[PDB]
């Protein structure tokens, strides 16, 4: 067989760049407070989303 | 006003004057006599009009004044600009850039028209403010309304590469490509003493600020050139770019066009190629044409001449029209009729009509009397130079006796030839 190794002899932190955390993008489809149609805007003055 | 189309040789033919059972009238609009002639051509206009079958090829032959290029202007004024009509003269193809085929082809090409419908989401607004740190957020305004984007690091080097910046009203379309609409009325008075050459004024938008772009556009098959460079555009507004690929012509440009048709993104429409003085062609653009007719998307072709049995050019050969059998053999010939004493008097009316001159019936008679005599198309010169030289012997009618004023000063080509007597 002629397989791979790749070793990170040097600080394991070289390593721990990589794994762990994998997050989603959290935020879901705002609703806006007046017509309660899914948002397409954001004031930039309330920051309160809107879509009419 | 004196504007850039002004009275021309064809001016006053505004269509082509037949009934809606294609029966071509006495005298319509524009157009006189030549009842036969003009009957066919309103038939092959039909054919163009109706669209269904490929190339399709008509010869309108006759002696030199009957009004082969007038029915052609005929028939070219009949059809809207929605059906591109390409007209060249024989000699147009006798390129240095190309050969005599390939800028056929083009023409050919040209002759083919396509209605793009484009359908685009787009983002408008002014912009109020934008942060950078790589990320940041953007602030676009319409009339109506707020709104705060952030921003990708795409998006972010097409914000700073583009110099936007804050009351810039600003376009961004799916798939970006932005685009700096105008500046802002409030960051202003920057012509207090200049702008840039670039710089516009006018307001942001209202209503909301994401809409729909319609685009409609009727650009040739002749986009091919579009597609033959790097930057590809500049080719058509320099002729540019000589044999383009035909292994790209004839399958991508075609069949991506066909899949448009598909779609519904785009729909052929087929026109006409109009080539005057058609004889100027030699063998090898003539038999190009055999086998360019015979092709899928080709359009109608339209040919004039004015040529008995004569050499072909190219050959040593003579044949019918001066162009060669095999091609006739794929034609339908329009035959064109001289004019006699009562057509020549109203095409010369017609003429006075639209070059505003007035004249007395003597006047028309004598007119009348001397193209009869020497050629129909110098009774039509005859009648502006009549209107100068009476408009400086302060009158209001052209008159008899100034009609012979013009015709001793101005002569014709045989007693121009005649008084070669002198043989210098
Ligand atoms: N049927 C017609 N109706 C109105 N004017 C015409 C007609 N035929 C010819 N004329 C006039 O006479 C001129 C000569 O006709 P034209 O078509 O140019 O000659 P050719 O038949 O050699 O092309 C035209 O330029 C036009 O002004």
């Amino acid at each position: 067989c002629s397989r791979t190794f790749i070793t990170f002899s040097d600080d394991a932190t070289f390593e721990e760049w990589f794994p762990q955390g994998r997050p989603p993008k959290v935020p879901v489809r705002e609703v806006c407070p007046v017509t309660h149609r899914p948002a397409l805007y954001r004031d930039p003055v309330t920051d309160i989303p809107y879509a009419t | 006003v004196t504007r850039i189309e002004r009275i021309g040789a064809h001016s006053h033919i505004r269509g082509l004057g037949l009934d809606d059972a294609l029966e071509p009238r006495q005298a319509s609009q524009g157009m006189v006599g030549q009842l036969a002639a003009r009957r066919a051509a309103g038939v092959v206009l039909e054919m163009i009009r109706e669209g269904k079958i490929a190339g399709r090829a008509v010869l309108i032959a006759g002696q030199p004044g009957t009004g082969k290029t007038a029915i052609a202007m005929g028939m070219a004024q009949a059809l809207g600009p929605d059906t591109p009509f390409t007209a060249i003269a024989g000699s147009e193809i006798f390129s240095l850039e190309m050969s005599k085929t390939e800028a056929l082809t083009q023409a050919f090409r040209r002759s083919i028209g396509v209605r793009i419908k484009e359908e685009t989401e787009i983002i408008e607004g002014e912009v109020v403010e934008i942060q950078i740190d790589k990320v940041g957020k953007l602030t676009l305004k319409t009339t109506e309304m707020e709104t705060i984007y952030d921003l990708g690091t795409k998006m972010i080097e097409s914000l700073t590469k583009d110099k936007v910046q804050a009351g810039d009203v600003i376009t961004i379309d799916k798939a970006t490509g932005k685009i700096s609409k105008l500046g802002r009325s409030f960051t202003r008075a920057r012509d207090y003493d200049a702008m840039g050459s670039q710089t516009k004024f006018v307001q942001c938008p209202d209503g909301e600020l994401q809409k729909r772009k319609e685009v409609v556009h009727t650009v040739s098959l002749h986009e091919i050139d579009v597609i033959n460079s790097r930057t590809q555009g500049f080719l058509a507004l320099f002729s540019g770019d000589t044999g383009e690929i035909k292994s790209e012509v004839r399958e991508q440009i075609n069949a991506k066009v066909a899949e448009w048709r598909e779609e519904g993104k785009a729909e052929i429409i087929p026109g006409v190629l109009f080539i005057d003085e058609v004889h100027m062609l030699d063998i090898e653009s003539f038999s190009f044409l055999n086998r360019a007719l015979e092709s899928d998307m080709a359009p109608v072709l339209i040919m004039a001449t004015n040529r008995g049995i004569t050499r072909i050019r190219g050959t040593s050969y003579q044949s019918p029209h001066g162009i060669p059998i095999d091609l006739l053999d794929r034609l339908l010939i329009v035959s064109t009729t001289p004019y006699s004493e009562k057509d020549t008097k109203q095409i010369l009316r017609i003429r006075c009509e639209e070059e505003d001159v007035e004249m007395s019936e003597d006047a028309y008679t004598v007119l009348t009397r001397i193209g009869l005599e020497t050629s129909l198309r110098y009774a039509i010169q005859l009648i502006t130079a009549a209107s100068l030289v009476c408009r400086k012997r302060k009158g209001t009618e052209v008159q008899v006796d100034d009609i012979k004023r013009v015709y001793s000063l101005f002569l014709d080509e045989s007693r121009s030839t005649q008084y070669m007597k002198e043989y210098q």
